[PDB]
RNA sequence: ACCCACUCGGCACCUUACGAGAAAUCAAAGUCUUUGGGUUCUGGGGGGAGUAUGGUCGCAAGGCUGAAACUUAAAGGAAUUGACGGAAGGGCACCACCAGGAGUGGAGCCUGCGGCUUAAUUUGACUCAACACGGGGAAACUCACCAGGUCCAGACACAAUAAGGAUUGACAGAUUGAGAGCUCUUUCUUGAUUUUGUGGGUGGUGGUGCAUGGCCGUUCUUAGUUGGUGGAGUGAUUUGUCUGCUUAAUUGCGAUAACGAACGAGACCUUAACCUACUAAAUAGUGGUGCUAGCAUUUGCUGGUUAUCCACUUCUUAGAGGGACUAUCGGUUUCAAGCCGAUGGAAGUUUGAGGCAAUAACAGGUCUGUGAUGCCCUUAGACGUUCUGGGCCGCACGCGCGCUACACUGACGGAGCCAGCGAGUCUAACCUUGGCCGAGAGGUCUUGGUAAUCUUGUGAAACUCCGUCGUGCUGGGGAUAGAGCAUUGUAAUUAUUGCUCUUCAACGAGGAAUUCCUAGUAAGCGCAAGUCAUCAGCUUGCGUUGAUUACGUCCCUGCCCUUUGUACACACC
């Protein structure tokens, strides 16, 4: 046929990186547990799932993107 | 012609072997005496009666009812 | 000298074959396993090789005598059937020719092929039997090619990672052709579905049609293939299956060690022709009647009226029948099969035209129709797939199929005005009448039809008639090109197609060559169907107008057949 070329540079993939995460949350002197980062008030999202923060950006990620809720 | 519609039934099948394909082809021809819905014969047939020898003769006569 | 009969001994031929032989053949090649008349010579698988060596003869060239090593499974004879020939004799045919028709080959464009060009211009096929072929009319798709971007749709098994998360997804920005979380930033989400590895799969318009199936084309516009009982032969075989005649035909007659048959041809089937006979029909139509228009008026003539009723089946439809068997008569022939002419006939060229179609062959074409398939290749930086964009259309030029022309048997313009084969919309937008608007293309409002019901009498084109032009590249011809308008489509640039104005090329009948054709045929002419969103200069069918010329032959070509030769049989590649 012809058999390869390149100008070079291989494309990767992605990882889900690592973070042992859920440390998330605070609580207290035995035994009262506060939320850090705030959560979703869409009904899809029964305030379980979070919001990221960015920057003007908080950002619910359960809803595989949906809504852009913002302070 | 014709009768091949009327007598032959054929098959082609492909028997899938180690090596490659053959081919398997039937042809049967039934009896067309036995025809049941259709002609009795080929269209070539053609019997004649076989007439009856006669013992003619016996001058006039006649009979009376 | 000549004729007849006989007889010795010659050179030969003929027919037989009791007899011989592996056969071809042989009055010897007979009198041979029922093996002996006399005598002489030579051979003992093929090569090595009539070679080496010694002897001998010769002027010589050479003659006579004449080994072995080694190699090798056959070499050889006769006949049989095939195949094949640049041998001979016959035949068949408008993919041959004769007599001719209409052309192609010259021109413009259309379209395939080569070639060149190209990022790519995807590819198969190259005499008939490749090149308007792959149903191949490619804007995306198709698509295979090129520039580049995603995805796994990587079954299953084992192992590993790993609930402290195996893995999944993404808003904005960056990026990107892109409102692809492709990747990146950032940090939520998801929960054992995946990930990684090996093994194994899977897809592939990747390779192999010289591995195969199937299908198809070609031989073949051909006429050939086989078995029973008999005859010949040790046998493979042959005769039957043939000199002739005849047919489109191994179709028949006839001849005959053959007789009588089967596959194939024929029969059969389909379609086109004929039925005042049969059965019928508001999804076909005719006559009467009513309702009614117009013109004459003296009855009349020409229409309207899917039902206002009555009757019919000539025309239309399709079931069932009938019909033709080259009939009658006559010429001709071996007075056979047949052929010819005349009359009759819807029909007498296999009635016309097709469908089916034996045995065998080809390294014909097809792996790019197939979830038909072997093997090879490839398989995540994919040859899987999808997405964006380009390409198959690229243009010094060679070849093929085509379309339109060169005008006056014509172009243009009014007007006349007639087909047949088709096809059309359900969970959809197909065939479209009618009304308006528009120069046109088209638009818009409604409408009938899943259809003998509606489009549609598809009022098709050539054609007919009355005019204009008047032989002038002319008003023949309409290539090329400019501007504008619409239609299909997500998309029209390299211009899908349609319309209007304008531009007005070559082409003044086409060298050598070469295609096709015998009656509703050729040629002219349009239409419907296939393809199809849009696009026919293509195909497949259809009807309309409708001739000239043969009704013969073997000169060219092609092919079949005998006879003949063969050292071929994988068969003259
Ligand atoms: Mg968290
Ligand atoms: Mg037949
Ligand atoms: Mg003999
Ligand atoms: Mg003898
Ligand atoms: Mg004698
Ligand atoms: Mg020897
Ligand atoms: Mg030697
Ligand atoms: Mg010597
Ligand atoms: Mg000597
Ligand atoms: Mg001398
Ligand atoms: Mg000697
Ligand atoms: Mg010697
Ligand atoms: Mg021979
Ligand atoms: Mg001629
Ligand atoms: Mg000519
Ligand atoms: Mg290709
Ligand atoms: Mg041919
Ligand atoms: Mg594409
Ligand atoms: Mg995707
Ligand atoms: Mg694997
Ligand atoms: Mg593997
Ligand atoms: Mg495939
Ligand atoms: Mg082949
Ligand atoms: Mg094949
Ligand atoms: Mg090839
Ligand atoms: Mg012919
Ligand atoms: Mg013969
Ligand atoms: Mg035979
Ligand atoms: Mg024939
Ligand atoms: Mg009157
Ligand atoms: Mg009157
Ligand atoms: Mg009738
Ligand atoms: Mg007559
Ligand atoms: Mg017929
Ligand atoms: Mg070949
Ligand atoms: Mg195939
Ligand atoms: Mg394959
Ligand atoms: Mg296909
Ligand atoms: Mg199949
Ligand atoms: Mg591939
Ligand atoms: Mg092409
Ligand atoms: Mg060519
Ligand atoms: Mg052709
Ligand atoms: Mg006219
Ligand atoms: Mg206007
Ligand atoms: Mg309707
Ligand atoms: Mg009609
Ligand atoms: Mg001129
Ligand atoms: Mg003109
Ligand atoms: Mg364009
Ligand atoms: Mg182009
Ligand atoms: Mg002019
Ligand atoms: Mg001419
Ligand atoms: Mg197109
Ligand atoms: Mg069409
Ligand atoms: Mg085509
Ligand atoms: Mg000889
Ligand atoms: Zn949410």
């Amino acid at each position: 046929x012809x058999x390869x070329x390149x100008x070079x540079x291989x494309x990767x993939x992605x990882x889900x990186x690592x973070x042992x995460v859920l440390s998330y949350y605070k609580v207290d002197a035995e035994g009262k547990v506060t939320k850090l980062r705030r959560e979703c008030s869409n009904p899809t999202c029964g305030a379980g799932v979070f919001l990221a923060n960015h920057k003007d950006r908080l950002y619910c990620g359960k809803c595989h993107s949906v809504y852009k809720v913002n302070a | 012609g014709q009768p091949v519609n009327d007598f032959i039934d054929t098959a082609t099948r492909h028997v899938l072997m180690r090596q490659g394909v053959l081919g398997i082809k039937v042809k049967i021809m039934r009896d067309p005496a036995k025809s049941r819905t259709g002609p009795k014969a080929l269209p070539d047939a053609v019997t004649i009666i076989e007439p009856k020898e006669e013992e003619p003769i016996l001058a006039p006569s006649v009979k009376d009812y």
